[PDB]
Order: structure tokens, then C-alpha cells, then sequence
């Protein structure tokens, strides 16, 4: 799509980089657990 | 050995999108996208570099 043309400097709008950390539409990520830990640190 | 050092002497009107490379200095991203009824002609990005007569 980069090939094409789709401008990845102006997909990137906050919000739509938000969707890509929660979604879990794909392979798992041990990530669940590292943000239970900091916030169990800082809180 | 891709430092081929190739220049474009090509017209300041025949190209495209005009406005897009207006500034001193500044660097300036131009896409790709060919207008097929556009008579201003869409460039070659991989000539090295360009004169605009």
C-alpha cells in the first residue's frame, strides 16, 4: 500500500495509533501484562 | 552501485504540481499518483537529480 501510495506520515493520527495497541484482531501480546505491572507500580 | 548521478532538465511548466515545489530550501514530498488526463506530465522519482528550466 506504501508502493501505491498511501502517504504513512499522514495515517498516523493519534487516535487510529490508539486502536493499533488495544486491538486484539491478531496474533497475542504479553503486553496485557506489562501495563497491569506499571500501573500496580505507579499507583 | 546505485549513485548514478542522472539530471532531468526538464521544463518548470511541464511538470506537475506546481505549487508543491514552492520554497527555498525547504523539503518538499511529491506522490506518485499519475493523472491520466493531467497535461502536466508526472516526473521519474529515481532520476538523482533535476533541473527545472
Amino acid at each position: 500500500l506504501i508502493e501505491n501510495g498511501v502517504s504513512m506520515h499522514r495515517f498516523l493520527t493519534i487516535s487510529r495509533l490508539e486502536e493499533l495497541y488495544n486491538t486484539r484482531h491478531g496474533p497475542s501480546n504479553t503486553l496485557y501484562h506489562l501495563v497491569r505491572d506499571v500501573k500496580k507500580r505507579e499507583y | 552501485r546505485g549513485k548514478i548521478c542522472t539530471i532531468g532538465i526538464a521544463p518548470w511548466g511541464i511538470v506537475e504540481n506546481q505549487e508543491d515545489l514552492i520554497g527555498r530550501d525547504v523539503v518538499r514530498p511529491y506522490q506518485t499518483m499519475s493523472n491520466p488526463m493531467s497535461k502536466l506530465t508526472v516526473l521519474n522519482s529515481m532520476h538523482s537529480h533535476f533541473i527545472l528550466a
